[PDB]
């Protein structure tokens, strides 16, 4: 398919290495008796893994020639071939939550910027505004956009420090 | 450092001819550290020996000279 | 009279400053005729710990 | 005011001895001589290391640098409040009376004093390394 | 005069008003964060109890309350040991095989994989190999089960909070005046009867009626279970008087002078036992006894509040000798007064100790099946020896310290101090001289030895085969040692170790000690150890001697004790500072102890630790110590690249963590690097282009940030040097041990 | 020998001379302060660049100013 | 308590507490969501 | 002139060795390359360089050396 690459589903080494691992484990299995404790940790593991295997396989995950998963970065190939969930709609998330993160902190530092002690707000935290900005930051990508627009988000040269050049 | 190590190994396993060692040990550290850095040094180390010497005794003493060089520095 | 009123918010338009383009409080204005005659102290300190400085009359720009 | 002269016949604190006293440079390039007067006996640090103790009045010592002098100099007028003074003696015997320059310490302003190396200008306001280039010898922008 | 308890009522409120408010305790982090330089210093200053106030009845008081904080946090960690061996270890099953069953008490939860950790250390039980010997301190007390262990957890738990109550109680309401911390007399005659031997007797009292008849029943033995518990064996006398016929006589033979009626329980076996391979619980018992006698005998030597006893001023005064001046007048006031010359003597003896711990513990293992477990000997000898180094540094540290702060020249006119501070200089040259010299005599005939290797000629090198340097005197000593139990220790029946000759003893197949002798290889190592611990002493006698001043700079006591330098001037003036001494002291006590515990993991795993077959005895490197240890090259292959196949195949079994600290441990001491080989002016120029892509976006804090100081980042360099190397042998050390030992 | 200069913006604080440890700095009189003072380096063979005087210094920027030259035995502080 | 709770407001303990919850979060989803590599 | 005969199977030579610290075995050790005496093997890569240039025999280099001196002089 893709750059060379089999399915998971398809792929023999896939399951050559499942097949490894589950007999790895099964052999430290045989030293312990039925009804223990680690007997009963070592099905639990088993079961994961099985688990695991038939998950990705069924993910529709493309395999290499060393029977593990490859992720699709380009946006066209993942969108094209169902591997969106690989790295796009994780990158999306991220972004979502690392802009929700930095949005929370910036007005929470504008907040207490106005105030008499910001130092004392930034060491001791104010668990009450900071609480009320952490439940207000869903809506971080609306308000960071009309920031944007109203030319708010950013500080004019002129009140920046610089060096003397 | 990086670039020469990746050269190396890379066309260490194609001159081997297991290019598939590479590929499924270059993804983690560990593979790095001991395929590489660890599986190719035994030859080099052996230069010189209580059992005697052969013609790779000077890279060995070279080793040891970059390390002390190193360490001094 | 001459220079900013005192307890006013400056800026500092001298290049070699720490404040360089920060906004500073006016504490006194010198009669005399020094050529650093404004005091500016700022809330951010400099990396030697110092809050107040001289500036001239044309070194501090009113906003 | 009048620039005093050195007394080689001054007693000198009690101390023991040490070995970060004088060098070869004592003998063979400069060294430097420090006298104060004590008005009581007392222990006191010596810059070298050790302790001493300073005689009821002229108390003379020797010292190898500049820095030595003046450190004991600070120690004596915090410590004691005394007015210390030194020289620096050359081999062949010649004295030079070094601090206080003027009879009066530099903290506090003298009259007859002649301000140097002042630059009537500010560190901003020096010319770009370019325009002092290809001077006779490496030349700070600075230094003009 | 008169030695009392004197004591101040309700000094401090017991508040949280001072919780809400950081930095109270120094007047100038009390203004408040401005930069984040502030935030450093609120953790720097915050145990310098003698630069918040200078009253020295502050500092005492504040001293004890985190004495008993610091106990009481040792409490709690001895009560976690013992509740994680009476629920989560299989200690139940490893008594009924101490040879086979690896001990562990400790279980990882069943997520994102990290189960395969709990490896199958055996006795029915999947966890991770402890190596803290636990279990054999546990055998031989007598434990037996796990509702013991847990009781003593609980204990511990009450002792902990004990102690917390212990130190409010002494700081907010019962705070003892400075006349009472200064009755040294009285101190010290309380920690030599009370303390010490009190505890020594009462030790011997439970080893004596616990330890002795409980392991001596699982030695001859018995099940567990069937064993009876200790206080059955502490009602009745039947039982004792069984297993002991002493016992039967009672109390009697004590008091009526006839001791010799005790030695089934008190003797000299010496040795080992042979079936457990650690020392005699009846030497031991005896051994306490005669520790407990000696020092509650010692312990009425001082005066305290009558007239008999010693005054230690007295004894000082009366010692001085034609060579030494006035002598040691004046050291009783230094130390009744300046706590950090006392932590200075305390921390270099508590480290010197330690490391004769370690050595005593390898070469005597006492506890039962301590010998046969590699990993908890190797573990124990690398980290006593460790603790002893790192004590041992913060000594000369605090002895600048004392020097720099409390030192008082007007105290110190012609006595034992002022004379060396008046020759420090020739103390300093001779020092760095016997430096240079073991060095070169240390480090060249290594060198030497891999050039003759290297240029094919092996009979012009530092072997055993070519030119040797045996080492007479201490082979002597052994001799001497082995003999003693025939000519000088008549009532002696065998050595104090087998180390020094003789036969060897096994356990369970292992070898629990043999002989050891010493070659070429053995003097060179040796050697090169006594360098670097010249190499160190110069360092920190070089920052305590010229930390007041210096031909350099002759008014560094006015810089105080921890500064970073006095400009570029003179040529440069880079790490002048005594704490800059402790900073490099730091780094040669690294190099130091690395090269001991290195020596020891090869000497023990190629001359002493190894299987028994039938007609010979096999080690596990196959004795290699005596013909490659001689060479840089040697070490780094046979020592190093081969010992270390084991951490790094580790990946996939039990001890794969290990490989991964392996790893990461590699990269917190290059990180190291970054902090050493750097200057903050470079950070601080980086850091002010971040903060104007931070005012930018208006996104820039009101606290300042402001790059890592100067002494900063010299011991965060220092902090992560030390961390990074010492994690990457401990994993190298318990992932090669565990595997094969 | 080091370089040492003293600019225009100097307060005449005396903070510098009293930091200084070889007797380089002194006070002379002025007309363009307060204190009617200004520093001044009439000794500067026997400075030796440590730069405690910048240090002591509070103007921003500074107002007094090492600069690094041709070392003596004077100038690197030496005792032999 | 208003001391009490300004010194549970400061910067150590309110990292420790915040770092606590997202871990324990994360552990949880783990725990309940073995293994997890896609979308 | 031995190299281009068998430039697969024979290994390039540097220079020759003198070093009067060299023992027997170093001496019989660095004695490789089809030469008479101790040897470094080249890792340069100067001789497929000149070999495929045109440079056939030892009289070329030669010339090539000596030419080469009289352009520095
Ligand atoms: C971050 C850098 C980056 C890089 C290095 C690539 C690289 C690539 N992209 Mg791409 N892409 C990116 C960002 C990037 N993309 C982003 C941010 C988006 C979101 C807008 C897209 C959305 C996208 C689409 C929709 C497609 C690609 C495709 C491709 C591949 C070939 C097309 C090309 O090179 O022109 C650069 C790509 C673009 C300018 C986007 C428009 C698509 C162009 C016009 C190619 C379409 C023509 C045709 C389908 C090509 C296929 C020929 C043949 C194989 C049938 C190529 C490996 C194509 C592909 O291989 O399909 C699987 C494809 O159709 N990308
Ligand atoms: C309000 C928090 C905040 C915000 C909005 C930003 C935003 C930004 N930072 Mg920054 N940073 C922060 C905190 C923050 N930082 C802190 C605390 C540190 C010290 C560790 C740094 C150290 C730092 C460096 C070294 C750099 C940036 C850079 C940048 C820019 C590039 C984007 C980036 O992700 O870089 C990376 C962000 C980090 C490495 C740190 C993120 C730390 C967390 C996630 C931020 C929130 C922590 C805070 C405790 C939460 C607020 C609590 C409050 C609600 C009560 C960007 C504008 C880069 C730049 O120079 O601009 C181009 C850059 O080089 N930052
Ligand atoms: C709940 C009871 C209580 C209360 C309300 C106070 C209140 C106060 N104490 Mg006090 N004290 C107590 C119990 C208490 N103490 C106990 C049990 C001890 C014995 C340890 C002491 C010993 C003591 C001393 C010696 C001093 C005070 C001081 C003070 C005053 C300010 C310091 C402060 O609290 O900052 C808060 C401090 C902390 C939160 C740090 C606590 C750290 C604990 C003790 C150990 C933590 C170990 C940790 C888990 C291990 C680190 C590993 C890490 C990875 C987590 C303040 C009014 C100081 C003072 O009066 O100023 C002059 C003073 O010097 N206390
Ligand atoms: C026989 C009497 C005796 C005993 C047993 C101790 C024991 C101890 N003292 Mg102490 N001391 C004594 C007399 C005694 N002292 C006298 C007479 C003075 C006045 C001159 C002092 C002044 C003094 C100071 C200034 C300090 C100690 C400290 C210590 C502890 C050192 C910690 C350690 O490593 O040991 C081993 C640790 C243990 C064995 C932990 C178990 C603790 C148990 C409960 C023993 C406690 C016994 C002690 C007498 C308290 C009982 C009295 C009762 C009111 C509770 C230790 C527990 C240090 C400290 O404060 O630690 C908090 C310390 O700084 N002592
Ligand atoms: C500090 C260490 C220590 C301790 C605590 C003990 C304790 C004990 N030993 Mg022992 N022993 C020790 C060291 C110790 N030993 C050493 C070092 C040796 C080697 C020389 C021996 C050798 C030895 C032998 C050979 C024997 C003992 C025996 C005993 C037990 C009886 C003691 C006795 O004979 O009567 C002594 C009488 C007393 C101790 C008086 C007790 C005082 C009580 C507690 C007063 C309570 C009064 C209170 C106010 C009551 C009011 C309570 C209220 C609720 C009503 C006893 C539990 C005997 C034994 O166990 O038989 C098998 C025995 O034969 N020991
Ligand atoms: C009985 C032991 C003891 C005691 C009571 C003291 C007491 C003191 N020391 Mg000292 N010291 C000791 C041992 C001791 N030291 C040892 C063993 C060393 C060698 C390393 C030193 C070296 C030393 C230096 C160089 C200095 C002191 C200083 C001080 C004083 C200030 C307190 C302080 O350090 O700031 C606060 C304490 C801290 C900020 C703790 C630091 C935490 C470290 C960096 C973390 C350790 C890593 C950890 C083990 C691993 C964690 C893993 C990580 C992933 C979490 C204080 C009186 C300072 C001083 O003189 O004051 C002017 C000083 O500069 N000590
Ligand atoms: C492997 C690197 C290395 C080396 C070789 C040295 C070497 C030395 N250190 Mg050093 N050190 C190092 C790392 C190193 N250090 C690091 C990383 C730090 C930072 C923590 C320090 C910090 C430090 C301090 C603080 C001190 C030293 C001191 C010394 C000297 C001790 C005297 C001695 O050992 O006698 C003999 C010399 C050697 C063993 C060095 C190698 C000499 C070779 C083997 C001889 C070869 C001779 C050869 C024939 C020459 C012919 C040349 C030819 C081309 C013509 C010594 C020269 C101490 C000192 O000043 O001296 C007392 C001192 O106090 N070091
Ligand atoms: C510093 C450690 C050290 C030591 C002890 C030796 C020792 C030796 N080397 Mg060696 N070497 C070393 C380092 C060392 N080397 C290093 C680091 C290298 C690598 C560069 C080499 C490389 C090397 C080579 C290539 C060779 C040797 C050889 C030798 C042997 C003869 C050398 C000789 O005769 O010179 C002569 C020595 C002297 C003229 C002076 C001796 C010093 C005197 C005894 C000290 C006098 C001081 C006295 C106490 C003052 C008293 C005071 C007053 C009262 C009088 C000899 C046993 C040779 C060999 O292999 O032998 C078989 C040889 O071929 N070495
Ligand atoms: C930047 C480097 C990086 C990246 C991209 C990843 C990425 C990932 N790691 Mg990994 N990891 C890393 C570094 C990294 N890790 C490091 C340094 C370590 C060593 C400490 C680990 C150790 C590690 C382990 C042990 C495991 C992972 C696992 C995972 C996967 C878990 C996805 C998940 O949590 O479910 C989804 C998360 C959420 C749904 C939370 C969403 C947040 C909120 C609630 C919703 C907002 C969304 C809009 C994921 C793809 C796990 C795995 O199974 O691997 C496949 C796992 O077991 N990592
Ligand atoms: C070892 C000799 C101890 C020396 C010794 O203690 O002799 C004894 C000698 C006599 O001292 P006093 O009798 O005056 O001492 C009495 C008072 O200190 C209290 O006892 O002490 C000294 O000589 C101090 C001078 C240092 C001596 C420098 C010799 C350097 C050799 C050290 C090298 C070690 C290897």
């Amino acid at each position: 398919d893709i750059a060379g690459l089999t399915p998971c589903s398809e792929s023999k080494a896939y399951a050559k290495l499942e097949k490894k691992e589950l007999k790895t484990l099964e052999k430290r299995l045989k030293q312990y008796e039925a009804d223990s404790a680690p007997a009963v940790a070592l099905k639990a593991t088993m079961e994961r893994t099985k688990a695991r295997f038939a998950n990705y396989a069924k993910a529709g995950l493309l395999c290499g020639n060393d029977g593990l998963p490859h992720l699709i970065a380009d946006p066209g190939l993942a969108l094209k071939y169902g591997h969106a969930g690989e790295v796009f709609i994780p990158t999306f998330g991220f972004l979502y939550v690392a802009g929700y993160i930095g949005y929370v902190g910036r007005q929470y530092l504008i907040a207490v910027k106005g105030e008499a002690k910001p130092t004392d707000k930034e060491i001791i935290i104010d668990v009450p505004l900071a609480t009320k900005l952490a439940w207000q930051g869903a809506g971080w990508p609306l308000a960071a956009v009309q920031e944007l627009q109203r030319g708010t988000l950013l500080e004019k040269e002129e009140n920046i420090t610089v060096s003397p050049r | 450092g990086w670039v020469t190590f990746y050269w190396h190994w890379k066309h260490l396993t194609l001159w081997q001819g297991n290019v598939a060692q590479f590929d499924e040990s270059s993804t983690y550290l560990m593979g790095w550290l001991r395929d590489y850095l660890w599986l190719n040094s035994s030859q080099l180390i052996n230069g010189y020996n209580p059992f005697g010497m052969n013609s790779l005794s000077v890279w060995a003493w070279t080793f040891l000279f970059g390390h002390l060089i190193y360490a001094t520095g | 009279e001459v220079g900013p009123k005192r307890g006013s918010l400056v800026k500092i338009l001298r290049p070699e400053s720490y404040w360089f383009n920060q906004v500073g409080k006016v504490v006194s204005v010198d009669q005399s005729g020094v050529r650093y005659p404004v005091v500016v102290r700022f809330e951010n300190q400099n990396y030697a710990g110092v809050t107040t400085n001289n500036y001239a009359l044309d070194e501090v720009v009113a906003a | 005011w009048t620039v005093p002269t050195l007394n080689p016949d001054t007693p000198s604190p009690i101390f023991g001895g040490s070995t970060g006293g004088l060098l070869r440079k004592a003998q063979t390039e400069e060294f430097y001589v420090i006298t104060w007067e004590a008005k009581k006996e007392q222990i006191f640090e010596m810059p070298t290391g050790g302790a001493a103790i300073m005689r009821q009045g002229p108390n003379l010592l020797k010292f190898g640098k500049k820095e030595q002098c003046l450190a004991l100099t600070t120690q004596l007028r915090n410590k004691f409040k005394l007015t210390p003074c030194f020289y620096r003696v050359f081999p062949d015997g010649k004295v030079q009376y070094l601090h206080p320059a003027d009879g009066v310490y530099p903290e506090k302003v003298n009259a007859g004093r002649v301000g140097a190396n002042q630059n009537m200008r500010r560190i901003g306001q020096n010319v770009n390394p370019i325009k002092v280039k290809f001077s006779g010898r490496m030349m700070s922008p600075a230094e003009i | 005069k008169k030695v009392k308890i004197a004591v101040d009522r309700n000094p401090v409120e017991t508040s949280f008003e001072k919780w809400a408010k950081p930095g109270h305790f120094s007047r100038t982090l009390s203004k408040g964060p401005n930069t984040t330089t502030w935030i450093w210093n609120l953790h720097a200053d915050a145990h310098d109890f003698d630069s918040h106030t200078s009253d020295l009845e502050e500092i005492s008081r504040k001293v004890f309350s985190a004495h008993f904080g610091q106990l009481g946090i040792i409490f709690i960690w001895l009560s976690g040991m013992y509740f994680h061996g009476a629920r989560f270890s299989n200690y139940e099953a490893w008594l009924s095989d101490p040879t086979h069953i690896k001990p562990s008490a400790q279980v990882v939860w069943p997520i994102v994989g990290q189960e395969i950790l709990n490896g199958d250390v055996g006795g029915g039980f999947q966890g991770i190999q402890i190596t803290s010997g636990f279990f054999q301190l546990w055998r031989a007390s007598g434990i037996t089960s796990e509702l013991q262990l847990y009781t003593t957890a609980i204990g511990g738990l009450v002792m902990a909070a004990a102690m917390f109550f212990a130190g409010w109680f002494h700081y907010h309401k019962a705070a003892p005046k400075l006349e009472w911390f200064q009755n040294v007399e009285s101190m010290l005659n309380h920690h030599l009867g009370g303390l010490l031997g009190l505890g020594s007797l009462a030790w011997a009292g439970h080893q004596i009626h616990v330890s002795l008849p409980v392991n001596k029943l699982l030695d001859a033995g018995v099940d567990p279970k069937e064993i009876p518990l200790p206080h059955d064996l502490l009602l009745n006398r039947a039982i004792m008087a069984d297993l002991y016929p002493s016992f039967a006589k009672g109390i009697a033979p004590f008091f009526t002078l006839n001791w010799s009626e005790y030695s089934d329980f008190l003797t000299f076996k010496g040795g080992l036992n042979p079936v457990t391979g650690g020392l005699w619980l009846s030497d031991t018992a005896h051994h306490h006894v005669a520790i407990a006698v000696l020092f509650l005998v010692a312990g009425h030597m001082y005066r305290t509040n009558w007239g008999i006893g010693h005054s230690m001023k007295e004894i000082l005064e009366a010692h001085r000798g034609p060579f030494t001046g006035e002598g040691h007048v004046g050291l009783y006031e230094i130390l009744t007064t300046s706590w950090h010359a006392q932590l200075a003597i305390n921390l270099a003896l508590f480290g010197s100790l330690s490391i004769i711990v370690a050595h005593h513990m390898y070469a005597m293992p006492p506890y039962p099946y301590l010998a046969t477990d590699y990993g908890t000997q190797l573990s124990l000898f690398t980290h006593h020896t460790w603790i002893g180094g790192f004590c041992i540094v913060g000594a000369g540290a605090h002895a600048a310290i004392f020097m720099v702060r409390d030192y008082d020249p007007t105290n110190n006119y012609n006595n034992l101090l002022d004379r060396v501070i008046r020759h420090r200089d020739a103390i300093i040259s001779h020092l760095n001289w016997v430096c240079i010299f073991l060095g070169f005599h240390s480090f060249g005939l290594y060198i030497h030895n891999d050039t003759m290797s290297a240029l094919g000629r092996p009979q012009d090198m530092f072997s055993d085969t070519a030119i040797q340097l045996q080492p007479v005197f201490a082979q002597w000593i052994q001799n001497t040692h082995f003999l003693a139990p025939q000519l000088t220790a008549p009532n002696a029946l065998a050595a104090t170790s087998l180390t020094w000759g003789g036969d060897l003893v096994a356990v369970g197949g292992k070898v629990a000690m043999m002989p050891i002798s010493l070659g070429t290889s053995d003097f060179m190592v040796h050697h090169i150890h006594a360098f670097t611990i010249h190499v160190t002493v110069l360092i920190l006698l070089k920052g305590v001697l010229f930390a007041r001043s210096s031909r350099l700079i002759p008014d560094k006591a006015n810089l105080g004790f921890r500064f970073p330098c006095d400009g570029p001037g003179r040529g440069g003036t880079c790490q002048v500072s005594a704490w800059d001494h402790v900073f490099l002291g730091l780094f040669w006590m690294y190099n130091s102890l690395s090269i001991v515990i290195f020596h020891f993991s090869w000497k023990m795993q190629s001359d002493v630790w190894g299987t028994v077959t039938a007609s010979g005895v096999s080690h596990i490197t196959g004795g290699n110590f005596a013909q490659s240890a001689n060479t840089i090259n040697g070490w780094l292959r046979d020592f190093l690249w081969a010992q270390s196949s084991q951490v790094i195949q580790s990946y996939g079994s039990a001890l794969s963590a290990y490989g991964l600290i392996f790893l990461g441990a590699h990269f917190v001491w290059a990180f190291s690097l970054m902090f050493l080989f750097s200057g903050r002016g470079y950070w601080q120029e980086l850091i002010e282009s971040i903060v104007w892509a931070h005012n930018k976006l208006k996104v820039a804090p009101a606290i300042q940030p402001r790059a890592l100081s100067i002494t900063q980042g010299r011991a965060v360099g220092v902090a992560h040097y030390l961390l990074g190397g010492i994690a990457t042998t401990w994993s190298f050390f318990l992932a090669r041990i565990i595997s094969v030992g | 020998a080091h370089i040492v200069k003293i600019y225009d913006t100097c307060i005449g604080c005396t903070q510098c001379v009293r930091a200084c440890p070889l007797d380089v700095l002194e006070m002379v009189p002025w007309d363009g302060c307060k204190a009617s003072q200004m520093a001044s380096a009439p000794r500067t063979e026997d400075c030796v660049g440590c730069k405690r005087c910048e240090t002591a210094c509070p103007t921003d920027f500074l107002s007094v100013r090492v600069y690094l030259g041709s070392e003596s035995t004077r100038s690197m502080g030496l005792s032999y | 308590m208003k001391d009490f709770t300004t010194y549970l407001s400061t910067a150590p303990v309110i990292a420790t507490i915040w770092f606590t919850f997202t871990a324990g979060l994360l552990i949880e989803i783990n725990r309940y969501f073995p293994d997890p590599l896609v979308f | 002139e031995q190299w281009v005969t068998d430039p697969v199977h024979i290994r390039p030579i540097a220079h020759a060795i003198w070093d009067p610290h060299f023992g027997q075995p170093a001496v019989e050790a660095f004695t490789r390359g089809g030469a008479s005496g101790p040897v470094n093997i080249s890792t340069s890569g100067v001789y497929q360089w000149w070999y495929t240039i045109g440079m056939r025999t030892n009289q070329d280099l030669y010339v090539g050396s000596v030419f080469l001196a009289l352009v520095s002089a």
